[PDB]
C-alpha cells in the first residue's frame, strides 16, 4: 500500500517542553518551529499523573498553521483530560 | 514526550492478522532487507 | 463476522477485490463469492446424431439446478455429471478415440462411458511355484 | 611397482545400497479457456476480443496439442511399462510376496479387477500420500468448488477465470497397476521381466559379473537377501525425512500452483489502463473510451497467455525428454540389465526397480557397495610356461601361500588360477610378471 | 490513418513473436527425433 | 509524456518476453547437450 | 512501470528459474566428472 | 567498468543497462580440476576410470576387441603408445 507514512530507519524528534514559571525565547523558534512539508507522524507519551489517588491525563498541545496570524486558520489539538478538543480557526496566537 | 517525524508518500508492505489488525509493516525502500521482504511479500523471506 | 470496527464497511482480498461487506442499513454482515463459472466437455463420434455431454467436477443435481434443465438421460459419473451416455465402467475398451481422463472413454456403437484399458498383461495358467 | 606388482585395494565385505531417483513423465494438463481469462463475463469485452480474432484459436490449439502430447506419452510410458510382461494367473499377491528371501510386499499392489482401483502398492501408497495435488488431488479440489464452502480455494478461482487442470488419460492408479504389474514380473515364473531365471539368481549373476567369485554369492545368499530388503526398507524410511525424490515430486507440483497463480495474478495487473477491472471500466467511461481501456486488458493478457504458452511448451519438451529418459531406464535397469556403467544410477550396479510416484516413475537402483577393503599385491597379467600371456578376466592375479593365485576385482577370494578365469594370448606383453611354474 | 496501421502493426508483430517462438520448440523437438534416429541408425541397422 | 514513455515500455517488455522465450529454448538444448556430455564421460571415457 | 504489475516479476522469474537449471546441470555434470574417482595421496604433477 | 579506461566495452555498457552475465556456480578451474582428477584417474592405480587395469593394457584389450590378434598388439606396443601420442599431438595443434 502506497500512503502517507514515516520513513523507516529515520529519527524521531522529541519536541515536547516542560516549564515551572520561565519561558525560553529560543523554545519558539527553529528547530522547535518546525516545518509541515506533506505531513507528520506523532508518537505522544500520555503522561498519567495523580491528585489524591485520580488519575489525570496530560500531553503537549500542537498547533499547525502557516503565519498564526488571524488573517489565516491554525488547528489546535490539546487534551482535556480524556477529551481531545481539535479546533481550526482564525486565532489570534500569542507571540510565546 | 512528544515524538515528531515528518511523512512523505512511501510505499509499505502492511500485514494483517485474521481479526483484521495491522501487526507489522517495511517500508519498502528503507534497507535492502526491507526491497527483500517487499519482493517476496513476507516478514521473513525464504533462504537466498 | 467480528472483524469489521465502527468505521469499516468493506472486506478486500489481496488484489483488492470486494469479497464481503456489512450492510449500512441492517448491520448484517455477508461474504461475496463469484458465480459458477466453466466449460462443457462434449465427445462426438462422426457416426452419432448427438453428443455425449461431460460437466467436469459438477453434480448432476448442481447442473439440472443451478446451470441448465435438460431431456436427456444423465449419471454422476468420477469426472462429473454425464449426460446422454450409458453408465457401463464394467465394461473395458483397448482403443478409445473420445478419452476423457482417468481411464475413462466414451464409446459410440447410443455413447456408452467405458472404462480405458489400452493395456493388459499376457496371462498363462502355469503353477507359480 | 615393485617387480610386477602394483597395490590395490580389493574389497573383503559387501552391502547392497539403495538409491532413489523420480523421473517425471508427465506434467498437469493445463487448459485455458482464452475467452473467458481474457474477457470473463462481459460483453463489451467479448465484442473487442473477436477483433483479435485468431490469438484465442492459437492458444487453445497450442495448449490442445500439448496435451495431445502428454496424454501420447503417458500411453508410451504405460506400454514400456507392459511391453512383454507375462503372468500367472494362479498369481495372488494377498499370499505370493516373497521367494527366496527377499520381500517385495511393499512394491506389489493387490493384482487383478477384482480389486478395482485398489492396485497400489504400500510403497506407492507411502509416496502418494505426501502429495496433496496428484490427479485424485486435483480432482477432488475441482470437486469442492461447488460445494457451498466458505472457504476461497485458490484452484476454485483459477477454474472460475477459465484455468482448470484435466486429468491424464490414465489415472494414477491404472500406472500404479502397471509397476505392479512389471514387478511381479521379476520375482514369480516365467519371470518375464528378470532375464527369464529366478530374481535371487538374477541378482547373484549381476553381483557375480562385476567381479565377485559366485563361491561367497552362493553361501552368503541370505545376507544378500537381507542386505537386498534392508536396502529397500532404508528406501522407503528415506520418504520420512528431506528427501531428494520426494522434493523432486513436490517441485513438480509447486512449479505448476506458482504458475497458475502467476497467470491468474495477470487479470490484476491494469496494462497501464485505469483499472485492471473490466467491470469499473464498463461503469465509469462510455464505449469511445471503455473500448481504448477495454484493448489495454486485452493486450496485456494476450500478452501473458502467449508468455504462459511459450514457457508450457518448453517445460513438455523438458518433460517430453524425461519421459524418453524413465521409458530408457525401465527397459535398460528393470526388465534388463543393459551393460552401461553410471546408466542406472551411480556406483556398481546390481539391478532396479520401478513404483508409480505422482506425474512420473520412482526407480530404485541396486548396487554392491564394498564396506571394508584389504590392500594387496596384484598382477594384471603373467608370462607362464613357453612364453604364453595370460591376462585375469574381471579381476586380478595375487601371490597367496606364495603360490600365483587369481581374485575377483570386487572380492578379495583367492581361487585357482583356470581357464574360467583367464584371457589367454599366444605371446606374453613386456612387463607381464614372469612365472615359468603356472599351469 | 498512422493510428490505425499503427494498431495492425503492433498485432501482425506480436503474431509473428508468437509464431517464431512456437518455431524454435518445434525445432528443439525436430532435433531431438534427429538424434534418436541417427541412434537408431547407428545402433539397430548397422549393429546391434 | 506519459503516452510516449507508455510506448517505449510495451516495446521494451515485449522485447524481454521475446528474449525470455528465446533463453527458455536455448537451455532446452543446453540441457540435452550436458545430457550427452554426461553419457559420453559414463560410456567413452569411464567406460567403454 | 509500476502500474503494469507484475511484468518484471515474470521475467526475473523466468530467468532466475532458467539459471537455476544451468547451475543445476553444471553440478550434475561434475558429479559425473568425479563419480567413482579414486587416486593415490602418493600423486605429484611434477613427477608422474 | 570503473576503470579509467577509454575504451568502451560493449559489456559495461550492457551491464550499465541491466543485461549481465554472472558466473557459474563452479569455477571453470574448478571443472578443470575434475576433469583432471577423472584423466589421472585412468593412468595409476588403482585405475578407478579405466576398468582396474593400466592404460596401456586398456588400450591394447580395446584393440583386440575390434579384431586385431593379441600378438602383433603386443609386440608394437611402442608403435601403439607413439601412434597413440601423435594422435593427441594432433589434436593439441589443430586448434592453432
Ligand atoms: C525544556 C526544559 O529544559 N525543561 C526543563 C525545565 C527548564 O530547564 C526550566 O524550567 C527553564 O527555566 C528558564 C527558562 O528559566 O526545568 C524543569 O526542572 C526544574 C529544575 O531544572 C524543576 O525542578 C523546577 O525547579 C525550580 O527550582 C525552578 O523554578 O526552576 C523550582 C520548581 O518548583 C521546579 N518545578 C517543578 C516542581 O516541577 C522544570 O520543570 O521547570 C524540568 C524541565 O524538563
Ligand atoms: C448499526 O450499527 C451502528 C454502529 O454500532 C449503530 O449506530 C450507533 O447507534 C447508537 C444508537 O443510536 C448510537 O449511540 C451510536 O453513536 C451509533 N454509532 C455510530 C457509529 O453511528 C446503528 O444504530 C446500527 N443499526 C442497526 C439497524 O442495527
Ligand atoms: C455406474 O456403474 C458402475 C458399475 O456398474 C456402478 O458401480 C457399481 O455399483 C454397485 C452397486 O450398485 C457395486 O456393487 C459395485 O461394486 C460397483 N462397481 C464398481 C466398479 O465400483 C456405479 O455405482 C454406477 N454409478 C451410477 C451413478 O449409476
Ligand atoms: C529354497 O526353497 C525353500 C522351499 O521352497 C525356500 O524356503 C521358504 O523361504 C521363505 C522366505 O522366502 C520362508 O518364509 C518359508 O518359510 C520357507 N519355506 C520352507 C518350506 O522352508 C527358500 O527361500 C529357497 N531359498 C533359495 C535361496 O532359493
Ligand atoms: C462409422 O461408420 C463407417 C461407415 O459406415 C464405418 O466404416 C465405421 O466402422 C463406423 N464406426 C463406428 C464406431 O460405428
Ligand atoms: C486385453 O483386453 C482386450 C479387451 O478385453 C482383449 O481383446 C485382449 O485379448 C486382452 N489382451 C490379451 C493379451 O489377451
Ligand atoms: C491350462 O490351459 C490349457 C489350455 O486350455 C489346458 O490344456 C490345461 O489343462 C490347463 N492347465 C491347468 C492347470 O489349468
Ligand atoms: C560384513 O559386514 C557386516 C556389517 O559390518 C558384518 O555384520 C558382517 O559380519 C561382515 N562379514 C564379514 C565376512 O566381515
Ligand atoms: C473437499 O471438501 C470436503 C468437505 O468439506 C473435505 O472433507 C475435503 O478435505 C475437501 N478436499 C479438498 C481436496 O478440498
Amino acid at each position: 500500500f502506497t500512503g502517507y507514512f514515516p520513513k523507516s530507519g529515520a529519527n524521531f524528534r522529541d519536541l515536547s517542553l516542560k516549564g515551572t514559571t520561565y519561558l525560553s525565547t529560543l523554545w519558539y523558534q527553529k528547530p522547535f518551529l518546525s516545518d509541515f512539508n506533506n505531513g507528520i507522524f506523532s508518537r505522544v507519551k500520555n503522561t498519567k499523573l495523580y491528585v489524591n489517588k485520580t488519575l489525570y491525563s496530560e500531553f503537549s498541545t500542537i498547533v499547525i498553521g502557516s503565519v498564526f496570524i488571524n488573517n489565516s486558520y491554525t488547528i489546535v489539538v490539546q487534551p482535556h483530560n480524556g477529551v481531545l478538543e481539535i479546533t481550526a480557526c482564525q486565532y489570534t496566537m500569542c507571540e510565546y | 514526550q512528544y515524538w515528531v517525524t515528518p511523512l512523505s508518500k512511501r510505499q509499505y508492505l502492511l500485514k494483517f492478522d485474521n481479526r483484521g489488525v495491522i501487526t507489522n509493516a517495511v517500508d519498502c525502500s528503507s534497507s535492502f532487507f526491507s526491497e527483500i521482504q517487499c519482493k517476496t511479500k513476507s516478514l521473513l523471506p525464504n533462504t537466498g | 463476522a467480528v472483524y469489521y470496527n465502527s468505521w469499516q464497511n468493506l472486506l478486500y482480498d489481496s488484489n483488492g477485490n470486494i469479497i464481503g461487506f456489512k450492510d449500512f442499513v441492517t448491520n448484517k454482515t455477508y461474504n461475496i463469492f463469484p458465480c459458477y463459472a466453466g466449460r462443457v466437455s462434449a465427445a462426438f463420434h462422426q457416426n452419432a446424431s448427438s453428443l455425449a455431454l461431460l460437466y467436469r467436477n459438477l453434480k448432476c443435481s448442481y447442473v439440472l439446478n443451478n446451470i441448465s434443465l435438460t431431456t436427456q438421460p444423465y449419471f454422476d459419473s468420477y469426472l462429473g455429471c454425464v449426460f446422454n451416455a450409458d453408465n457401463l465402467t464394467d465394461y473395458s475398451v483397448s482403443s478409445c478415440a473420445l478419452r476423457m481422463g482417468s481411464g475413462f472413454c466414451v464409446d459410440y456403437n447410443s455413447y456408452r462411458f467405458v472404462t480405458f484399458e489400452p493395456f493388459n498383461v499376457s496371462f498363462v495358467n502355469d503353477s507359480i511355484e | 611397482s615393485v617387480g610386477g606388482l602394483y597395490e590395490i585395494k580389493i574389497p573383503t565385505n559387501f552391502t547392497i545400497v539403495g538409491q532413489e531417483e523420480f523421473i517425471q513423465t508427465n506434467s498437469p494438463k493445463v487448459t485455458i479457456d482464452c475467452s473467458l481469462f481474457v474477457c470473463s463475463n462481459y460483453a463489451a469485452c467479448h465484442d473487442l476480443l473477436s477483433e483479435y480474432g485468431t490469438f484465442c484459436d492459437n492458444i487453445n490449439s497450442i495448449l490442445d496439442e500439448v496435451n495431445g502430447l502428454l496424454d501420447t506419452t503417458q500411453l508410451h510410458v504405460a506400454d514400456t511399462l507392459m511391453q512383454g510382461v507375462t503372468l500367472s494367473s494362479n498369481l495372488n499377491t494377498n499370499l505370493h510376496f516373497d521367494v527366496d528371501n527377499i520381500n517385495f510386499k511393499s512394491l506389489v499392489g493387490c493384482l487383478g479387477p477384482h480389486c478395482g482401483s485398489s492396485s497400489r502398492s504400500f510403497f506407492e501408497d507411502l509416496l502418494f500420500d505426501k502429495v496433496k495435488l496428484s490427479d485424485v488431488g486435483f480432482v477432488e479440489a475441482y470437486n469442492n468448488c461447488t460445494g457451498g464452502s466458505e472457504i476461497r480455494d485458490l484452484l476454485c478461482v483459477q477454474s472460475f477465470n477459465g484455468i482448470k487442470v484435466l486429468p491424464p488419460i490414465l489415472s494414477e492408479s491404472q500406472i500404479s497397476g502397471y509397476t505392479t504389474a512389471a514387478t511381479v514380473a521379476a520375482m514369480f515364473p516365467p519371470w518375464s521381466a528378470a532375464a527369464g531365471i529366478p530374481f535371487s539368481l538374477n541378482v547373484q549373476y549381476r553381483i557375480n559379473g562385476l567381479g565377485v567369485t559366485m563361491d561367497v554369492l552362493n553361501k552368503n545368499q541370505k545376507l544378500i537377501a537381507t542386505a537386498f530388503n534392508n536396502a529397500l526398507l532404508s528406501i522407503q524410511n528415506g520418504f520420512s525425512a528431506p528427501n531428494s525424490a520426494l522434493a523432486k515430486i513436490q517441485s513438480v507440483v509447486n512449479s505448476n500452483a506458482q504458475a497458475l497463480n502467476s497467470l491468474l495474478q495477470q487479470l490484476f495487473n491494469k496494462f497501464g489502463a485505469i483499472s485492471s477491472s473490466l467491470q469499473e471500466i464498463l461503469s465509469r467511461l462510455d464505449p469511445p473510451e471503455a473500448q481504448v481501456q477495454i484493448d489495454r486488458l486485452i493486450n496485456g493478457r494476450l500478452t501473458a497467455l502467449n508468455a504462459y504458452v511459450s514457457q508450457q511448451l518448453s517445460d513438455i519438451s523438458l518433460v517430453k525428454f524425461g519421459a524418453a529418459l524413465a521409458m530408457e531406464k525401465v527397459n535398460e535397469c528393470v526388465k534388463s540389465q543393459s551393460p552401461r556403467i553410471n546408466f542406472c544410477g551411480n556406483g556398481n550396479h546390481i539391478l532396479s526397480l520401478v513404483q508409480n510416484a505422482p506425474y512420473g516413475l520412482l526407480f530404485m537402483h541396486f548396487s554392491y557397495k564394498p564396506i571394508s577393503f584389504k590392500t594387496v599385491l596384484v598382477s594384471p597379467g603373467l608370462c607362464i610356461s613357453g612364453d604364453v600371456g595370460i591376462a585375469p578376466k574381471q579381476g586380478y592375479f595375487i601371490k597367496h601361500n606364495d603360490h600365483w593365485m587369481f581374485t575377483g576385482s570386487s572380492y578379495y577370494y583367492p581361487e585357482p588360477i583356470s581357464d574360467k578365469n583367464v584371457v589367454f594370448m599366444n605371446t606374453c606383453s613386456v612387463n607381464f610378471t614372469k612365472a615359468p611354474l603356472v599351469y
